[PDB]
């Protein structure tokens, strides 16, 4: 956000996609611990809800659709 | 007939510079006169050392062309005149006067590789005077934790006096 | 070392008199033999030498003394059985080998134990110049059998460490000697030769070898003869820069005709085979070949030859003419990548070096380009250039130019995108430089625009975050890009002083902001030293055991630089770093970034702080330790900027509190302000309120909120409107022009209702 | 001393003062001197350049926080010393009227060794008012 | 214990005045201005001078070895929680382990000087075979195709895999041509690739070899050279434990 509120240079934006590949990387990897083990349900301040929406918000800025990494209408694989 | 009195920071290239005091001499009267008609008096001991120092020494800018206070036994019994530390500590002794001025002055500098085992002797025979003043530093305060040299020091002198006939 | 005849007469005396027994007068022998020897007493050196053996003998130092002085004498046979006799006692120094090697080698023997005593000291040592040059004479007058462990040797060597130019040099010397093209060309076509193309005699021998490869091998059609006459372009044209970077005329001359030469001898090329990558290379040669003439016609004007605008206006010509050069594209075949990839990277620097150069000659003008196009792009014209780079002389037909007919030139202005990605390309190959990043922040600055340092230094550095971080550590996380901004920064505005002065002082029109092959040392040496430094730091290259000695050094000068413990720098340039810092702060809206150029401007005002207290008290800076400034104590500041300092540092406070999130703070801070940034930056906060209020649904009372909101920020806007038309310096303080002010007004005013027009409270 | 003060500067303010200014204000109560670490003095002369006023700054105040503290703990004729030392008229007429004024309460006859002390303080404040610029009206 | 500080003037260590008098001179260059070289190399001067020799090669080794062209860090906890300095130190540390290993050889080549069983001669590979000769001049059993001027061929190798000197190992490799394999250009490649490249393929043919065949010969330099090349394991031992 605060690189988006200036210009996007060629490699402000190669940062910004790097950043939101790693995002939705974490936010997979965040989706897999929390269906492995109950545990993450109640170490967890922020619902799953949540973590899922931004993670749908996330790959829609991004582009992509498939079902390989953080499908559309399911978390996990 | 100038190059006795003034005598300038000596500072050389690399032509055919002899300026500076006596101007090959004797070091005895060469100090002499550096003390008396060189620095004013208002410099002190250790600014007229540090003054001779870079006087004889090869870190002026090039060749140096003084002297330097050998160690006298008899009639000048050193190594050289002019020589730079770098190049003394390879074999050449020091002076003596230099190093009691500097224990004077400041214990804290080297003094296991300094002190000539010569007691002011052509020989190394004879720790007289030596031991004398070892002792009064000891007594004084001002050596350093190394009993090696006060045992080989003590070992020398037992052999000395029963060699010349002495027992307590 | 004063010594004569009688002073080595008492020095002996002096000696004698220091030594009562004839085994110590003995042992002093060693001394003895030097002192003879120097008094010219041979004969009485060598007894002294057997004396102090005959009660200390079989020890490695008198061995190589006497060693020493058979060596310097002259009895060569007698050096090496002393040699040979103290490595047989105890090897334990090489020097004794390689004083055996040594002589050997200018013995010249052709003999197996020679062969085999030359190879172990060059197992030894494989550095020294001099041991090298002697071991390759050696077995290069030996055969073959000597020049296969040279060449073993050789290749162990490289693969150690990259070898020398002279070494390269005498390799391919005995390479052509005994005729293998073949193996120096599969030697040469290595690409860490790269960096050591830089001798001129090494880069004339490759020259040579390729030339008489090719008229072996003329019968048969490759890409490898193509990309060996690219590296040979390429090379005449690192010699071309190599002798005029160097301080010598006839020599920058020969080199510029023997290129127009190898130009003229390629033009043949594009009308013959494989003319696809020929046209962009023949294009290279063309721009290389205009680069190398505007070089020579500005180091002639800086040694003064005729009239300065008829010297700027060729070679800004020729300047346009690299520029509109066809910039290298796509390529229809393959096999000459290696020869094409440096050749794009030096159009790509060309082409950003002339686009540089040109802005900086038109300054602000832009006809000027079009009046030298009309003026000095016609034969007489080229005549003219001709005559003044080689003194009329060589012929027309040499050169592009000469060949083709050239009258009128298209009209053409550098983009400023353009040029910023040809600096990017140009930097991707340069690694960055000191002198070159001074350079170009002396031509931005000039330019009068802001230049992008941030993509330079990311791309020429490693990355590193530009967060909140320390300025007392020479580590890379505290040495930030921000940090080598402002330093860059600070280097330009000193050497700004020599482009105001000088120039200005002898002619009203001078060519400023001098290219890279005639750069001096604008600066300091000290900063560029210390630069230097800071570079092998963060690369990891050093040699073993100067490292310590270099980062320690870069310690005590960061606290300095830096102002961390006692130091004397002007105020001048602290309160230049801490207005570019807050301007810099205020432009972007990164949070981190903000937060990190508010630190240092904070440090840089409590650093300030005793210089402003030591001025209060009617003294003068006083110099700064080490040379690194070009301003001294005669441009302090005075007394009566001191409230201008307290009002900036309040201001810079009050960005502070607001950027941290003191509401409250900050606008009781910015309405004590009386200035037009506090009341913007008043103005900014209440529309972000407002915009945030309607942000949400509003049902009444938030909808009542954001009508008092928008009353409050109409009201502001209409004093904000009427203090721009009393005064007209709103756009020139504010980065934001009166269109968007005018917007927002608009805005909010459609937003209240119709029932208020313009400049409305 | 000053090798490993050195050392100790380099480390910031850890929770109030400095770890490097403890320790020199431990060493100095615990050492009580300074004719020749931080300056002769005659009688009531100034400050000399001494083995850390050669290396360090900020001298003055060094010396006037360590008589605080030495005052504070219960040093009275050697940070009186120190501060004529450091040239404190202000400070040494204060420590001189708080260290003078218990014993008015209590008697005044030469019976011990305090009555003693207060007339060599008086003198020496006396002198320094004589020799220089005094205190505060 | 300690070399604490003495009550006033007394009598101290000379290693610890002349490293406060080298420390007295450092702050003083420092109020002075010029900038200093390193404490470093004064302190190495000092004990180079001093009469002691066992603590100043200890601190010439540790000056050797901490100027590698490496980043300052800043604490500890920054130096292991970074990667590649971590990398970076331990392949320095290798490197310098080499190193040591070839000084420790040189002062046994020096210790049996020269007239004593075919002593150190100059040169890399003279003097790695001058100290195999010291070592074991006698055919170690398990030998495979032939030697060079009959000494073991396997413990050349390893010594010279063990001192680093890769120049020696590659006259080692051009001089055993027909007393070896077919896997000189093997070993040549291992040698002149720093990031040992000699094909991922011929690498695990090498490791299937040595785990099939090399298992249970009477040769512990020749098992420890094929383990080396092959890659296997973590830690292989045959003969070495025995306080080296």
């Amino acid at each position: 956000e605060e690189i988006e509120n200036d210009c996007l240079p060629a490699e402000e934006q190669e940062e910004f996609q790097e950043c939101l590949l790693k995002c939705k990387g974490f936010l997979k990897m965040i989706c897999d611990e929390y269906s492995a083990y109950p545990s993450i349900a109640t170490s967890l301040p922020v619902p799953v809800e949540t973590v899922f929406e931004m993670l749908d918000s996330v790959k829609q800025s991004l582009g992509e659709a498939m079902d390989d990494h953080s499908p559309a209408f399911m978390e996990n694989h | 007939v100038f190059c006795l009195l003034s005598g300038t920071p000596v500072w050389r290239s690399s032509d055919n510079r002899s300026i500076n005091v006596c101007s090959q001499l004797d070091w005895k009267r060469t100090l002499g006169i550096h003390l008396w008609y060189m620095l004013p008096p208002t410099a002190t001991v250790a600014q007229a050392l540090h003054m001779y120092e870079q006087a004889f020494q090869e870190q002026e800018g090039g060749e140096p062309y003084a002297c330097y206070p050998l160690p006298p036994y008899l009639e000048d019994c050193g190594f050289s005149f002019g020589d730079d530390p770098s190049a003394k500590f390879i074999s050449l002794q020091r002076d003596v006067c230099v190093h009691l001025l500097k224990l004077y002055s400041e214990r804290q500098y080297d003094l296991c590789q300094l002190l000539d085992p010569s007691s002011a002797t052509p020989d190394p025979l004879d720790y007289r005077l030596s031991w004398h003043m070892w002792m009064v530093l000891q007594a004084l305060n001002y050596t350093h934790l190394s009993g090696h040299r006060q045992g080989m020091l003590h070992a020398s002198y037992a052999a000395q006096l029963e060699n010349v006939g002495l027992w307590e | 070392m004063r010594r004569s005849k009688a002073e080595i007469q008492r020095y002996v005396e002096n000696a004698q008199n220091s030594a009562s027994s004839p085994r110590e007068k003995s042992m002093k022998g060693f001394l003895f033999a030097r002192l003879y020897y120097e008094a010219k007493e041979y004969e009485l050196a060598k007894r002294s030498v057997s004396s102090y053996i005959s009660v200390q003998e079989r020890d490695p130092k008198a061995h190589r003394f006497l060693g020493q002085l058979f060596e310097i004498e002259g009895n060569v046979e007698k050096a090496v059985g002393c040699y040979k006799r103290s490595l047989e006692l105890n090897p334990t120094q090489k020097d004794l080998t390689l004083r055996i090697a040594e002589l050997i080698c200018t013995l010249n023997i052709k003999d197996g134990r020679a062969e085999y005593w030359v190879e172990r000291a060059s197992k030894l040592f494989p550095g020294s110049p001099e041991i090298y040059r002697l071991k390759e004479q050696l077995l290069s007058s030996q055969g073959e059998a000597g020049w296969n462990q040279l060449f073993d040797l050789i290749q162990a060597e490289l693969f150690a460490r990259p070898n020398d130019v002279y070494v390269n040099l005498k390799l391919v010397d005995l390479f052509l000697s005994n005729q293998r093209l073949e193996e120096a060309v599969l030697h040469c076509l290595k690409p860490e030769r790269r960096a050591l193309r830089t001798d001129i005699e090494w880069c004339s021998c490759v020259v040579r070898v390729f030339k008489e490869y090719l008229a072996s091998k003329q019968g048969q059609k490759n890409t490898n003869m193509r990309m060996i006459t690219k590296e040979l372009l390429l090379a005449q044209c690192d010699v071309v820069f190599l002798t005029l970077s160097k301080k010598d005329v006839q020599k920058s001359k020969e080199a510029l005709e023997r290129f127009d030469q190898a130009l003229l001898s390629v033009k043949q090329s594009v009308s013959g085979t494989d003319a696809s990558d020929l046209s962009v290379t023949f294009y290279e040669m063309r721009g290389h070949y205009y680069m190398h003439a505007g070089t020579l016609l500005l180091k002639m004007a800086q040694s003064c030859e005729v009239q300065w605008k008829a010297l700027i206006e060729p070679a800004a010509l020729c300047y346009l003419l690299a520029y509109q050069v066809p910039k290298p594209k796509s390529k229809p075949v393959k096999g000459d990548d290696n020869g094409q990839g440096f050749l794009e990277e030096l159009a790509f620097d060309r082409q950003s070096k002339s686009g540089h150069l040109l802005l900086t000659l038109s300054h602000g003008k832009q006809n000027f380009i079009s009046e030298i196009i009309e003026t000095f792009a016609n034969q007489c014209g080229q005549s003219i250039l001709l005559k003044f780079l080689f003194e009329d002389n060589l012929s027309m037909q040499d050169s592009f130019m000469g060949s083709d007919d050239i009258s009128y030139v298209e009209n053409r202005v550098p983009d400023l995108s353009e040029l910023s990605q040809h600096d990017n390309g140009s930097l991707r190959i340069h690694n960055g430089d000191l002198q070159h990043l001074t350079w170009l922040g002396l031509q931005w600055h000039f330019l009068s625009t802001l230049p992008p340092l941030r993509k330079w230094l990311k791309q020429i550095f490693p990355r590193v975050p530009q967060e909140t971080s320390r300025l007392e550590s020479n580590i890379p996380e505290s040495i930030c890009l921000l940090d080598l901004e402002v330093f860059l920064l600070a280097v330009v505005q000193t050497s700004y002083l020599q482009l105001q002065d000088n120039n200005t002082t002898a002619d009203p029109n001078r060519p400023r902001c001098l290219p890279l092959p005639i750069c001096k040392q604008l600066f300091t040496d000290r900063q560029r030293s210390w630069w230097d430094a800071v570079y092998s730091l963060i690369t990891k290259k050093a040699l073993p055991g100067t490292s310590a000695k270099l980062r320690s050094v870069i310690q005590h000068d960061l606290t300095t630089l830096r102002a961390q413990e006692k130091h004397g720098l002007q105020p001048a340039v602290l309160v230049n770093w801490a207005r570019g810092l807050h301007k810099t702060g205020y432009s972007l809206n990164s949070f981190y970034d903000q937060k990190e150029y508010m630190g240092r401007c904070v440090h840089y005002w409590k650093k300030l702080l005793p210089l402003l207290d030591l001025v209060k008290q009617k003294k003068s800076i006083p110099e700064p330790v080490d040379p690194l400034f070009k301003h001294f104590h005669n441009k302090d500041i005075k007394v009566s900027e001191v409230k201008d300092l307290e009002d900036e540092a309040c201001i810079a406070f009050a960005t502070l509190d607001l950027v941290d999130g003191k509401t409250e703070d900050a606008i009781i801070a910015f309405e004590s302000v009386k200035n037009v940034v506090a009341y913007w930056n008043l103005a900014l906060i209440y529309q972000r309120k407002a915009e945030e209020i309607e942000n949400d649904c509003l049902p009444a009372e938030e909808q009542e909120e954001f009508q008092e909101c928008l009353l409050k920020c109409k009201g502001f806007l209409k004093m904000i409107c009427d203090e721009y038309s009393a005064y007209p310096s709103i756009a020139t303080s504010l980065p934001v022009p009166v269109e968007t002010v005018f917007e927002m007004l608009d805005s909010v005013k459609q937003s209240l209702g119709e029932a208020m027009d313009d400049h409305s409270p | 001393a000053l090798q490993y003060f050195y050392f100790l500067r380099n480390e910031k303010d850890n929770q109030g003062e400095s770890m490097f200014l403890r320790c020199v204000s431990e060493l100095v109560i615990e050492s009580r001197e300074f004719d020749m670490l931080l300056g002769k003095l005659e009688k009531d002369g100034s400050r000399k350049p001494g083995a850390i006023d050669k290396f360090t700054r900020d001298t003055k105040t060094i010396i006037n926080k360590v008589a605080s503290v030495a005052e504070n703990k219960g040093l009275f004729e050697e940070a009186a010393k120190l501060y004529d030392l450091a040239k404190n008229p202000d400070k040494v007429l204060e420590l001189t009227n708080k260290l003078l004024s218990p014993v008015v309460s209590q008697i005044s006859a030469p019976q011990s060794n305090r009555e003693r002390l207060k007339n060599m303080a008086l003198a020496i404040a006396e002198r320094y008012k004589s020799q220089g610029v005094s205190a505060e009206k | 214990i300690s070399e604490s500080g003495a009550p006033g003037r007394s009598s101290l260590d000379n290693v610890e005045m002349a490293y406060a008098r080298q420390m007295y001179m450092y702050n003083e260059k420092v109020v002075s201005g010029h900038l200093q070289p390193s404490l470093v190399d004064l302190c190495t001067e000092a004990a180079e001078r001093l009469d002691d020799k066992n603590v100043s090669d200890l601190w010439v080794m540790v000056k050797q070895m901490t100027d590698v062209p490496l980043i300052p860090a800043s604490d500890t906890l920054k130096s292991r929680c970074s990667g590649q300095m971590q990398m970076a130190f331990v392949r320095q540390a290798l490197n310098y382990l080499e190193q040591s290993y070839k000084n420790y050889t040189l002062i046994s080549v020096f210790a049996n000087l020269q007239q004593a069983q075919l002593g150190g001669v100059p040169g890399t590979y003279n003097l790695v075979r001058s100290f195999l000769n010291i070592r074991l001049p006698t055919p170690i059993p398990g030998l495979q195709d032939g030697e060079i001027e009959g000494y073991p061929v396997w413990a050349l190798i390893y010594y010279c895999m063990r001192c680093g000197d890769l120049m020696a190992a590659q006259q080692v490799v051009n001089r055993a041509q027909h007393q070896l394999g077919d896997f000189k250009n093997c070993f040549q490649e291992y040698i002149h690739n720093k990031d040992r490249r000699l094909s991922p393929t011929t690498e695990n043919k090498l490791r299937l070899h040595y785990r099939r065949a090399v298992r249970a010969s009477t040769d512990p330099y020749k098992r420890a050279v094929y383990c080396i090349i092959g890659r296997c394991d973590v830690s292989d031992n045959h003969s070495e434990v025995a306080d080296k």
